[PDB]
Order: structure tokens, then sequence, then C-alpha cells
């Protein structure tokens, strides 16, 4: 990304099993303490 | 040591297991035998 602001405060990471395939999932934030903004991507274990 | 061996070998394997193709070319007009070529990438980086 080429974000329009500086979204730098951190990461958010967990395996999902809300389903069967144990998604990666990763996220990122900024601390609009209300309408905080994120910037994320999940993927499929083969890497997809 | 075998085991270290073979284990890099696997690893290798798994990238085999991830190729990606793109393209491919045919040798001539007679699909059924004209020979094909193929050309493929990887999956993780960098690419190969």
């Amino acid at each position: 990304e080429v974000l329009a602001d500086q979204m730098e405060e951190m990461i958010a990471v967990v395996d999902r099993m809300e389903d069967e395939p144990r998604l990666a999932l990763v996220a990122f934030k900024e601390m609009s303490e209300s309408w905080d903004v994120v910037f994320s991507y999940i993927c499929d274990s083969m890497l997809i | 040591v075998a085991q270290k061996a073979v284990l890099g070998y696997l690893n290798n394997f798994e990238e085999v297991s991830n190729l990606e193709i793109i393209a491919g070319y045919q040798d001539g007009i007679d699909i059924e035998n004209d020979k094909t070529y193929f050309v493929a990438r990887t999956r993780m980086q960098p690419y190969r």
C-alpha cells in the first residue's frame, strides 16, 4: 500500500477457526478512538 | 545428517508443489499430436 497516512500503531495476528481451513490473518491499526483505521491481509496456508 | 539432507529436499519439494503455471505455447496446429511448452513461477518470493 501507499497509504495517505502513517498507520503505524502495531499489529494484530491470530489463527482463525470460524471455519475448517485454519486461515492465517494479519492486521494493523491507527488509534482513531472511534472509527479506528485498519489495514490488513488474510492468507490461505498455501500462501494464497 | 541424512535427515537434514532429506528435509532440505522436502523443503524444495514444497515449492515444487506450489509452482503456478503462467502460460503455454503450442508447437503447431495439430493439438492432438504436436507437443507444447509451459512456463510457471514460484508463489514464494523471490519469484523463480
